[PDB]
This record gives structure tokens, sequence and C-alpha cells, in this order.
């Protein structure tokens, strides 16, 4: 019974902390990003993740686990709320997944060096127009430096950013200190929508061949 | 068996929002029924203002943070039935429909 | 830091051998008789003894308190 | 401390009852719409909630 | 079988958590009359112990069985920390030992109510 | 910390029939939404829990989220004398 304003404000915050929550929860199972559908007398939460076994875990236990507490935690009524597993399709074209898989990959002792261009090449390999990574923090050194590697198309400036452009912050907690890492990936139009943005860059003009 | 059933949707995309009132009154229109809208009301524009900085440092620069919520309205006159039934339709995320009488 | 006034030490209960032994009196024949009064409150019930004050009976569960001159 | 001591003081009206729903400060709350969060998470989180910079 | 089924009886029960140790607590529970029935061991230095506890089952007319040793009452009690090597060690004697409900029927049960009767 | 038998009976209960608990970290409220022990208890025994394996503990938007594990099954299964054919509602 709150008004238009209070409701939508509600459910933007909803949905930052739900992200929150299962951002913290599944980080090492791989969480690219959750969805809320919303349907009469029924609510859909679908989980994006790389690993979904992890997240069911065996016979689905975590995942009702996960119901069970997401339900009892924001007074959802009782068999209202589901949760669902989806696979993130081209998981190299997710900056969120990338981000994890390097910050998987530092926390293992790899090289810096060595796990950037490795995650560069995989990006570039998954169809993506141009990546970007950023390792940030004590590298080598009690004295803080940044590393960038970059590959490939980017834009920085304008609209087209916030739909060409997929990017991600992650932090990594070292024996020394905070490792800063960020994922930048551009993505290439898709006509269909599914893999990339169904618009074409505004300073883009096709000719069609004469006949 | 004739009331006047109010349909109010309420979205923050427009695209979806037009496209679900479109779909409604394509519905209601098959069903020889009589459709009155859908009215658009006023944008209401939800505003926040907020420094940039973390801290008290540097020029103080503000973030101008807009929310846009966008509200339609539908009559229709038919049954109660009728309107559930019309109402059934697929409905995308992020659109609200509430259905009363008067 | 520095301190003026001694440090003070925390309430520690003092230790009683047999406190409720001597509740109670046995007499050869192996009637038992009681030589503290019982909390008349239900929640207390019996067994609920009071304690023998110089001026009151106090009771250690509800806090009833009986004064008598 | 003692129960009509230990936190017995009011605490239904001013800063020291409301607190940052994402970090529980009580600096800069922002409490238009509801939000009820301070002003850097909520800038942190704008994004998520639905709030856009068209200016 | 009747000390294996007096033991059966009390580990269930405080499994079930339905006994009450001590004399501070024995007399209180047993005057409440939900005391179903009362253990004392004999290993006591303090005749006054025995005959406060003998006197007061007697009035309030609740079963009475007897142990040997107070420690082996303790143990049975639960009162002491069990080892994956073996038997419980820091063992604490329990001169009496009073149930308020046994939980469940038991073999044990019958045993020990055709004994003390 | 000192918590109540019944406390604490009521805390295990609700955390084996349901399997998962949630606690806004409020230490001073009086009761807990889901269980009526005040919060401050419910936490602090969700805590001694997780320090010996019971449980998961997982921290979000000032909240609590607790996940029981399978130690913490078995040993919630012994202490409230349960058969071992009742489970968690979450398996
Ligand atoms: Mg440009
Ligand atoms: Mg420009
Ligand atoms: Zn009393
Ligand atoms: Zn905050």
């Amino acid at each position: 019974q709150i008004s238009k304003k209070r409701k939508f404000v509600a459910d933007g915050v909803f949905f930052a902390e739900l992200n929150e929550v299962l951002t913290r929860e599944l980080a090492e199972d791989g969480y690219s990003g959750v969805e809320v559908r919303v349907t009469p007398v029924r609510t859909e939460i679908i989980i994006r993740a790389t690993r979904t076994q992890n997240v069911l875990g065996e016979k689905g236990r975590r995942i009702r686990e996960l119901t069970s507490v997401v339900q009892k935690r924001f007074k959802f009524k009782e068999n209202s709320v589901e949760l669902y597993a989806e696979k993130v399709n081209n998981r190299g074209l997710c900056a969120v997944a990338q981000a994890e898989s390097l910050r998987y990959k530092l926390l293992g002792g790899l090289a810096v060096r060595r796990a950037c261009y490795g995650v560069l090449r995989f990006i570039m390999e998954s169809g993506a127009k141009g990546c970007e990574v950023i390792v940030s923090g004590k590298l080598r050194a009690q004295r803080a430096k940044s590393m960038k590697f970059k590959d490939g198309y980017m834009i920085s400036s304008g609209q087209p950013v916030k739909e060409y452009i997929d990017s991600a912050v992650r932090h990594i907690l070292m024996r020394q200190g905070v490792l800063g890492i960020k994922v930048k990936i551009m993505l290439d139009w898709d006509p269909k929508g599914k893999q990339g943005p169904t618009t074409p860059l505004p300073d883009l003009v096709t000719i069609h061949s004469p006949k | 068996q004739i009331h006047k059933i109010r349909i109010t949707l309420s979205s923050k995309n427009v695209k979806n929002l037009e496209k679900v009132c479109a779909d409604l009154v394509r519905g209601a229109k098959d069903k020889r029924l009589r459709v009155k809208g859908p009215v658009r009301m006023p944008t209401k524009v939800l505003n926040i203002t907020t420094r940039k900085s973390p801290c008290g440092e540097g020029t103080n620069t503000w973030d101008r943070f807009e929310l846009r919520v966008h509200k339609r309205v539908i009559d229709l006159f038919s049954s109660a039935d009728v309107v559930k039934q019309i109402t059934s339709i697929t409905i995308e995320p992020g659109v609200e429909v509430e259905v009363t009488i008067a | 830091k520095t301190y003026t006034k001694p440090k003070k030490i925390k309430h520690k209960k003092k230790k009683v051998k047999l406190a409720v032994l001597q509740f109670y009196k046995v007499d050869d024949s192996g009637k038992v008789q009681r030589l503290r009064k019982e909390c008349p409150n239900a929640e207390c019930g019996a067994g609920t003894f009071m304690a023998n004050h110089f001026d009151r009976h106090y009771c250690g569960k509800c806090g009833l308190t009986y004064v008598y001159q | 401390g003692h129960s009509n001591i230990w936190n017995a003081h009011p605490k239904n009206y001013g800063p020291g009852s409301r607190t940052c729903r994402v970090c529980g400060n009580p600096h800069a709350i922002i409490r238009k719409y509801g939000l009820m969060c301070c002003r850097q998470c909520f800038r942190s989180n704008a994004k998520e909630i639905g709030f856009i910079k068209y200016r | 079988d009747i000390m294996t089924a007096l033991q059966l009886v009390l580990k269930k029960s405080k499994a079930h958590g339905g006994l009450a140790r001590g004399l501070h607590e024995g007399a209180k529970v047993i005057e409440k009359h939900a005391a179903q029935l009362c253990v004392l061991a004999e290993d006591c230095d303090q005749p006054d112990y025995v005959k406060l506890v003998k006197a007061l089952c007697a009035d309030h007319n609740v079963s009475l069985i007897t142990v040997p040793n107070a420690k082996t009452l303790g143990e049975w009690a639960g009162l002491c920390k069990i080892d994956s090597e073996g038997k419980a060690r820091k063992v604490v004697g329990c001169g009496c030992v009073v149930v308020k409900d046994y939980g469940e029927e038991t073999e044990g049960l019958h045993i020990v109510q055709e004994y003390v009767k | 910390m000192i918590i109540s038998e019944k406390n604490r009976r009521e805390i295990s209960k609700y955390l084996f029939q349901e399997g998962v608990c949630y606690a806004k970290k409020d230490y001073n409220l009086a009761k807990h939404p889901l269980i009526d022990v005040p919060n401050l208890q419910v936490i602090k025994l969700m805590q001694s829990f997780k320090s010996k394996e019971y449980v998961r503990e997982t921290f979000a938007w000032m909240h609590y989220y607790w996940y029981l594990t399978n130690d913490g099954i078995e040993f919630l299964r012994t202490y409230l004398n349960l058969p071992s054919e009742i489970v968690p509602a979450t398996l």
C-alpha cells in the first residue's frame, strides 16, 4: 500500500541487496549475475554462474537452502519465491566471470603477467572486439604500481559505452595487501541481441551494394 | 454484467510499457470491447544529487541521479472474467499490472 | 594511564558447604521438619525457602519480601 | 550492564537512531524515498538500484 | 541386570535431559512431586546427607535406589568428558540423582520398577 | 556466553527444523524475528556453532546467513534426541 516511488526504490534496493548477498555467498562457485522476475503471486530469481553444479549442490540442497534463507530474510511468502541456476552463455564475454577467474588464478600463486595475458587471450578468442585488464596494488615491492594489458578495440566516451562495454571490479586479499583487478570487455554488434547490443555504433554507416 | 475495469500500468522502461499497453488494447479490441486510453500520466522523475567524492577534498562535484517512473491508465467496459482473461497474456519483467473496478 | 583509587573487585558469591542441609531437620522417628518458611508464590512452588533476615523474610526466586515486627 | 542502564538512552530520533542499511555507518544517510543508504554506499549501488545519470 | 537396567534408564533420561543432580536441586525437584525416582550413592561421609535424602524420599513416596560408589553414579549421570580412546575422564562424584521424566519406555525401566517395588 | 537451556533448545530446534537462519546485526533487539530468543543470544550461539564447523556463516548488508552442515546436522540430531529419520526441511 506504499506509493509508486517508494515501491520502485524498494525494488531496486532489494535487487542490489540480493546481488550482493549472492556475490558474497557464491564467490568461489562463480556468480555472473542475478535476474528477478515478478509474476502474479510468484517471483522468479535466476542465478547465473559458470558452475551451476556447485550452486545447486547434490540434489539441489544448496539451492534449496538459498531459497529458504532468501524467503526468510526478505519476508517472502512461503512457496512464493524460487531460485533457478542457469548457464552463462559465452562466459568469456562476461566481465564478472573473467574478473573472478583472474582472482582465482592470482590467489593460486600464478604470475600476474601470465594470468592477465591468458585472460586477455581467452576473452579475445571468445569473440570480444577488445578487452582491457588492469592490476593495481603492491606488486613485487612495497611501492604500489599498476599493470595494464590491452588488445583490440575499445571506446570510453559517450552513450554507446553503457551498452558496448561490459566492466567489473574485484578485490583480491593477498598476504601483503589488497590487489585491485579491473576487467573491461568491449562487445560486438549482434542483430539478434543475445551476444551483443542490438544497435549499431553511432558513427558506423553501411552502404548496400548496388544491383 | 458490464463494468468499467480500470487497469494501471507502471514501469521504468518506456518500450516495454508501451508494448504491453498496445497488446492489452489489441486484445480488448479483438473482443469488440470498448477501450478508453491508454492515458499517460506525467512522468515521475525521482532525483538524487550526491557529491562524487567519498570525502571532502577537491572541487565539489555532484552526480545527478534520476529514476523515471512511467504510469499508464486503461479503462475497459466489460465483465471481470473477460478482463482477467485478457490480462493473462504474457507480461515482460519491469511492468506492474493492477486491475480494479472504478 | 594513572589510577587514583584502588581497583574495585567484582562480587563473588560466598561458598556454603551445605546450605540445603540446614533447611531441614530429621527426627529419630523419621519425620522431617523445615526450619525455614516456604514462599507462598505458586511460581516458586513448594521446596523454595525464604531467607531469615534480621527484620524480614526474603525469597531468592521471586524477590517477595515479608517484614515481621 | 544492568538492563535498566545498558543501552537505556532513548534512540527514537536523531543521527544515532539511523544507520546505513549497507554499511551501518550513521553519517550522510540518504532518507529520500526510503533508501536509507549512506551517500557513499548509494553512489556505489546506484546503477543496481536503478538510478541513471542523464545530466 | 538390575544395575545395567538402572544405568540404561539413567543414560536415556540424561539423553532426554529429564534428570536432576545434587541434593540442593534434588530436594526441590522431589518436593515438586515431579520426581518419579531417586538414586543415592552409598559412599557418603555425611550421615545427615543420607538421613535427609531417605526421609524426604519416604515422606514424598518416591522410589529410592542405592549405588555403592558415588563416582560410578556421577559417571552414569554424565558428569565426565568422554574421550575417543575409551571411558570418560575427569570424573566428579555425584551424591544423589533424581529423575523427572524417563522420556520413553525402555527395557531397563521395567526391571528397575520391579526391583524397587 | 550464558544462555538459558530453553533458549538454546529453541534455537537448535529451529535451526535443525529449517536448516537455515538469518539475523540482523542488532545486538540489542529484544527478540529475533523468527525465534522468541533475543537476537544477541541467537547471533552468539550461531557464532559458537560456526567456530567448531557446525555451520557456514555469510555476512552482507548488515545481516547474517547461516547454513547447517553435515557435522552440524549430526550434532543437532544427537543433542535434540531426534530419530535419525527426521532431517532438516532443506533436504
Ligand atoms: Mg569515440
Ligand atoms: Mg564527446
Ligand atoms: Zn518466591
Ligand atoms: Zn553505507
